C-alpha cells in the first residue's frame, strides 16, 4: 500500500492496492473419439494376393 | 491473461491508473449521495405504541410490524414494482436497504409527533391536531377553520391517501 | 472449444442436436462431452480485488485484507456480504462507523485490534406524544457554523504544437 | 481535514497537469519517445509513419485532458452558483429557507473569503432547556369558544 | 400454379442451444408470404429446377410416391 | 498486429469512463434536489410556489 | 513548462478581501437595507 | 544528452558518481561538464501567448 500511494506515512483508511485471480490448477482435453477403425487388418491379412 | 499483452501496454503510461481513480471517485460519490439525501436526522425516533392522532390514519406509510423486511405498505409496492463476466464489478452500496428504511422511519416518527421542532434542535412534542392548526395558520388561513372541520378534513387526508397506492399500481 | 473455467454438473435439457449453450453475449455456458456427450456447466474460476485497511502508520502497522468478490472456501477470518476479510474479529457492538467496508460493515482500531462491525445509525430517542402535552422552551443558544464552498480554479491555457513536438 | 473541499480542487488541477506531462515519455508502439532519435536513425519515408504514432497518441491526450478540464469546470460552476444564491440570500437578507444557512433559526451570516472560494459564518438560534406543560385547543367562556 | 408459403421454412442455423432469449440473424431463410410453385406427382416425367441457392420442397402424401 | 487490439480496447474502456463521468454529474445534480426537497419540505413548510 | 501555463487571475487577493469587508461593514451597519437600495 | 535551454551557474552537490540532474516529472533540470566538473542549471528560456 505505501509502494502504491508513492508515500512511506499512509493514513487511516481502506486502499484497493491490487486483485487477485487463481490460476488453473490442471489441464484436461476430449478430443474426437470413433468407433470403428480402417480397414488396413483385412487388407494385409486377407492371403489373397 | 496473455503475457505479451503486458509487456506493450506497459510503455502507454498510465491509463490505467487514471481509470482505476476515475471510477473510486464515482463510486466514493455515490455513497456520499445517499448520506447526503437519508441521514438528515441524527436520532432515530420511535413510533409512540399507542398510534391515535386524532382520525389521520398513517397506517399506509408508517413500518409494518408484520412484513419481516419492517417496510410499510407503500415502500414494498415500490420495490416490487420495479427490478432490474470479464473483469467487471459490481460493488455493494454501503448503506443497504434496511438502513435507509430505518433512516425514513425515523423521519416519519419525528415529524408526526413534534412537527418542525425536530429539524432545529430538540424534539418537542405536541398533538397532532395542534400541528396541523400551526401549518394553516402558516397559509394564511385562521386555525379555528381547522378545529371546526376536523372531522371532515381527516376523512379527506386518508381518502387521498388510500388511492396514491392504486395510483402507483394502476400507472404502467 | 477452448477454455478455462471451473466444471459443473449441468441442470439443462439440451435437444440431441445442439453441442454448446451460450447466454447473451455469447458468453459460452455449457457443453457436451466428445465422449459420454454428457452436458457441463462452465463458470469462469474465482478473481476480484484485493482491499487493504489501515488505522494510521502513526498509530500501527497492523493492517486488515479485504478480498472483495470471492468466498474464503477458495482464498482471524470473516465472511461477509461483501466478501471475506482476513485480520480483524466480529464483535456484536455497533457503533459509529469510520472505516466503511460495505453493505453495512465497518472497521475500527480497538484499543490493541482492529474490529470489524456493524453501523449504528444514532441513539433511539422515544419522544413521549400525547393528545394533550407541549413541551416549551424556556432559553436559548446561538451558535455559529463555519460551510465551506469552492468558487473558481486554476485558469490554463496550453500550446499545442510545443506540447506536440517541441 | 476542515478545508477538505478547496484542498482537493488543488490537487485534482495538480494531478491532472502531472499526468499530461508524464504522458510525454509514452513511446505508444513508436521505436522511441524522444524526437531526435526517431528522426536521426531512420530515412525519411520510413520517419514519416514512425513519428504519426507519437502525434496521434499525444494529440490523444491532449484531446482527454481538455475533456476532463471541461466536466470539472461544469462542477465548479454548479458549486459558484450555489455560493452566489448563498450571498444573496443569507448575507443581504433572512433566509425562511429550512437548513439552508445552517442548522437551527436563521439569524444572520458573514462571509469571509478564501484561497478559491469563501467561508460562510452562519449565525443561528437554537432552543434549549425545555419543559412539559399541558395544552388545550381552545376557552369555552360564556358558551363561546376562544382561540388564541 | 402458385401458393403463398406462410411462415413456415425456418430452421436451427447454428446447433447451438439458447434458453428464453431472442436472437437476430442473417442466414439464407425462406421469405414469408412469397408464393411458391406447384407440381403435381401424378404423372408428367419430372421437369429440371435450377438450384439458384437453396430449395425448400415440402411434400404431402401418403404413398412413399 | 496486436498493438492494434490493445488501442482499440483502450479507446473502448475510455469512453465508457467518459459516458460515467456525464451521468454522475446528472444524478448528482438530481440528489442534491432531493436533499433539497427532504430538508425543505418535510423538516419544514416552504412558501416557495409549486 | 512544456507548452503548459497559468494565466493569472483578475481580480487579485486584495481586491476580493476588500469586496468581502464592505459586505460586512453593510450589514453591521444596515441589515438589509443595502441590498435593496441605499 | 541532447537539449536546449540556457545554463546558469549551479548550487546543487553532486555526488561525484552522479553525471545528470533531473527534477520531477523527468525534466532534465541540471547537468555537470564533462571538462571541468561543474554543476550548471538548465532553465528553457522565455515564451509564451500574445
Ligand atoms: C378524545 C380522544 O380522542 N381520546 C383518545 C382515545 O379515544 C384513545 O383511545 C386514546 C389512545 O388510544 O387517546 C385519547
Ligand atoms: C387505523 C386504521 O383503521 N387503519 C385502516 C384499517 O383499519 C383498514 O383495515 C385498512 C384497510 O383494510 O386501512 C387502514
Ligand atoms: C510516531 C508518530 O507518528 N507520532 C505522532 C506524530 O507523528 C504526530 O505528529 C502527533 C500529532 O499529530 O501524534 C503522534
Ligand atoms: C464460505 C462459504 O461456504 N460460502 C458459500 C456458502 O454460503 C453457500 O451456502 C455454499 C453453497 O451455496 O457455497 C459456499
Ligand atoms: C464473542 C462474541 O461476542 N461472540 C458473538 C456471539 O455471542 C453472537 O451470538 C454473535 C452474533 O451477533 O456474534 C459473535
Ligand atoms: C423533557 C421531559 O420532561 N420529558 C418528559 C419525560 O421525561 C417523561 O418520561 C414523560 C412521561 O412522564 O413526559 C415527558
Ligand atoms: C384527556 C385526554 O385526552 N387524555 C388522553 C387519554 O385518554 C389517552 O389514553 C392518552 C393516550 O392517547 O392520551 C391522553
Amino acid at each position: 500500500t505505501k509502494c502504491t500511494l508513492k508515500s512511506f506515512t499512509v493514513e487511516k483508511g481502506i486502499y484497493q492496492t491490487s486483485n487477485f485471480r487463481v490460476q488453473p490448477t490442471e489441464s484436461i482435453v476430449r478430443f474426437p473419439n470413433i468407433t470403428n477403425l480402417c480397414p488396413f487388418d483385412e487388407v494385409f491379412n486377407a492371403t489373397r494376393f | 491473461d496473455s503475457t505479451e499483452c503486458s509487456n506493450l501496454l506497459l510503455q502507454y503510461g498510465s491509463f490505467c491508473t487514471q481509470l482505476k481513480r476515475a471510477l473510486t471517485g464515482i463510486a466514493v460519490e455515490q455513497d456520499k449521495n445517499t448520506q447526503e439525501v437519508f441521514a438528515q436526522v441524527k436520532q432515530i425516533y420511535k413510533t409512540p405504541p399507542i398510534k391515535y392522532f386524532g382520525g389521520f390514519n398513517f397506517s399506509q406509510i408508517l413500518p409494518d410490524p408484520s412484513k419481516p423486511s419492517k417496510r410499510s405498505p407503500i415502500e414494498d409496492l415500490l420495490f416490487n414494482k420495479v427490478t432490474l463476466f470479464n473483469g467487471l464489478t459490481v460493488l455493494p452500496p454501503l448503506l443497504t436497504d434496511e438502513m435507509i428504511a430505518q433512516y425514513t422511519s425515523a423521519l416519519l416518527a419525528g415529524t408526526i409527533t413534534s412537527g418542525w421542532t425536530f429539524g432545529a434542535g430538540p424534539a418537542l412534542q405536541i398533538p397532532f391536531p395542534m400541528q396541523m392548526a400551526y401549518r394553516f395558520n402558516g397559509i394564511g388561513v385562521t386555525q379555528n377553520v381547522l378545529y371546526e372541520n376536523q372531522k371532515l378534513i381527516a376523512n379527506q387526508f386518508n381518502s387521498a391517501i388510500g388511492k396514491i397506492q392504486d395510483s402507483l399500481s394502476s400507472t404502467p | 472449444l477452448t477454455g478455462t473455467g471451473v466444471l459443473t454438473e449441468s441442470n439443462k435439457k439440451f435437444l440431441p442436436f445442439q453441442q454448446f449453450g451460450r447466454d447473451i453475449a455469447d458468453t459460452t455456458d455449457a457443453v457436451r462431452d466428445p465422449q459420454t456427450l454428457e452436458i457441463l456447466d462452465i463458470t469462469p474460476c474465482s478473481f476480484g480485488g484485493v482491499s487493504v485497511i489501515t488505522p494510521g502508520t502513526n498509530t500501527s502497522n497492523q493492517v486488515a485484507v479485504l478480498y472483495q468478490g470471492v468466498n474464503c472456501t477458495e482464498v482471524n477470518v470473516f465472511q461477509t456480504r461483501a466478501g471475506c476479510l482476513i485480520g480483524a474479529e466480529y464483535v456484536n457492538s455497533s457503533y459509529e462507523c469510520d472505516i466503511p467496508i460495505g453493505a453495512g460493515i465497518c472497521a475500527s482500531y480497538q484499543t490493541q485490534s482492529i474490529i470489524a462491525y456493524t453501523m449504528s445509525l444514532g441513539a433511539e430517542n422515544s419522544v413521549a406524544y400525547s393528545n394533550n402535552s407541549i413541551a416549551i422552551p424556556t432559553n436559548f443558544t446561538i451558535s455559529v457554523t463555519t460551510e465551506i464552498l469552492p468558487v473558481s480554479m486554476t485558469k490554463t491555457s496550453v500550446d499545442c504544437t510545443m506540447y506536440i513536438c517541441g | 481535514s476542515a478545508l477538505g473541499k478547496l484542498q482537493d480542487v488543488v490537487n485534482h488541477n495538480a494531478q491532472a497537469l502531472n499526468t499530461l506531462v508524464k504522458q510525454l515519455s509514452s513511446k505508444f508502439g513508436a521505436i522511441s519517445s524522444v524526437l531526435n532519435d526517431i528522426l536521426s536513425r531512420l530515412d525519411p519515408p520510413e520517419a514519416e509513419v514512425q513519428i504519426d504514432r507519437l502525434i496521434t497518441g499525444r494529440l490523444q491526450s491532449l484531446q482527454t485532458y481538455v475533456t476532463q478540464q471541461l466536466i470539472r469546470a461544469a462542477e465548479i460552476r454548479a458549486s459558484a452558483n450555489l455560493a452566489a444564491t448563498k450571498m444573496s440570500e443569507c448575507v443581504l437578507g433572512q433566509s425562511k429557507r429550512v437548513d439552508f444557512c445552517g442548522k437551527g433559526y436563521h439569524l444572520m451570516s458573514f462571509p469571509q473569503s478564501a484561497p478559491h472560494g469563501v467561508v460562510f459564518l452562519h449565525v443561528t438560534y437554537v432552543p434549549a432547556q425545555e419543559k412539559n406543560f399541558t395544552t388545550a385547543p381552545a376557552i369555552c367562556h360564556d358558551g363561546k369558544a376562544h382561540f388564541p | 400454379a402458385y401458393t403463398n408459403s406462410f411462415t413456415r421454412g425456418v430452421y436451427y442455423p447454428d446447433k447451438v442451444f439458447r434458453s428464453s432469449v431472442l436472437h437476430s440473424t442473417q442466414d439464407l431463410f425462406l421469405p414469408f408470404f412469397s408464393n411458391v410453385t406447384w407440381f403435381h406427382a401424378i404423372h408428367v416425367d419430372n421437369p429440371v429446377l435450377p438450384f439458384n441457392d437453396g430449395v425448400y420442397f415440402a411434400s404431402t402424401e401418403k404413398s412413399n410416391i
